């Protein structure tokens, strides 16, 4: 075949690692994440009620955002 | 009754403006360790924003290395989290508490691992950072690493004589 080919694979926004075909990819505003990567940067837990705050390119739960940056 | 505006130390440390920081240090009655509204000290901010010269200036005047902010993070947590390797090494050399725990039971190694700061993580383990210490939610530092980093760090810790057994959080 005489056509140029692209080869890009989906990777995690946060960690740049690939996805296994079996795992659920979290989509948050167009961005793909490992489940364990769509978590608070401070406590590493999934966001209660899905609520997070962005600060300087990192995501934080309400508790940690209030404690550190609010 | 006229206000006299001043440069505040926290901004100067964030920005790494060394002369302004030095002028502040020259006021010997300034408290080197006093934190801002969120408990971030001058040293916290200098370490977080990678301002190597200012970090050293503060350390050399005797700033407390293991100061804690409102989340109980130390300067070392922040330097490791944000991958400032030179500053991590400086902190370790001036006897930073390598296994200092924040409000979540996280050590600096948790953040080095989580953020794939591979060489920072290596520097930490090389200086006695425990690889198997659970945070308050049962996660060890190497639980936050990708598998290749996990294995690299476990190997280093093994060679150093660490006990690799998972340590659940107590107290
Ligand atoms: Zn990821
Ligand atoms: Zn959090």
């Amino acid at each position: 075949n005489l056509y140029f080919q692209g080869s890009a694979n989906a990777v995690c926004q946060r960690c740049q690692a690939r996805f296994s075909p079996a795992e659920r990819i979290v989509n948050s505003n167009g961005e793909l994440y490992h489940e364990h990567c769509f978590v608070c940067a401070q406590c590493f837990r999934p966001f209660p009620e899905g609520l997070f705050y962005e600060f300087e390119g990192r995501k934080y739960c309400e508790h940690d955002f209030q404690m550190l940056f609010a | 009754g006229s206000p006299e505006f001043m440069d505040d130390i926290f901004t100067q440390c964030r920005e790494g403006n060394a002369v302004a920081v030095r002028l502040w240090l020259d006021n010997t009655e300034n408290d080197l360790n006093q934190g801002d509204d969120h408990g971030f000290s001058p040293l916290h901010w200098a370490c977080r924003e990678g301002r190597s010269a200012v970090v050293e200036m503060l350390i050399m005047r005797g700033a407390r290395i293991n100061v804690m902010n409102r989340g109980d993070d130390t300067p070392l947590h922040l330097a490791a989290s944000h991958g400032h390797r030179d500053i991590v090494q400086k902190l370790l050399q001036y006897k930073a508490d390598i296994n200092a725990v924040n409000e979540h039971g996280n050590v600096p190694l948790h953040y080095a691992c989580f953020w794939g700061q591979d060489q920072v993580a290596e520097d930490l383990v090389a200086n006695g950072a425990l690889v198997s210490i659970c945070n308050k939610y049962g996660e060890m530092p190497v639980d936050k690493a990708k598998a290749p980093l996990r294995e690299l760090l476990r190997e280093r810790a093994e060679k150093m004589g660490q006990n690799l057994n998972r340590i659940p959080y107590k107290d």
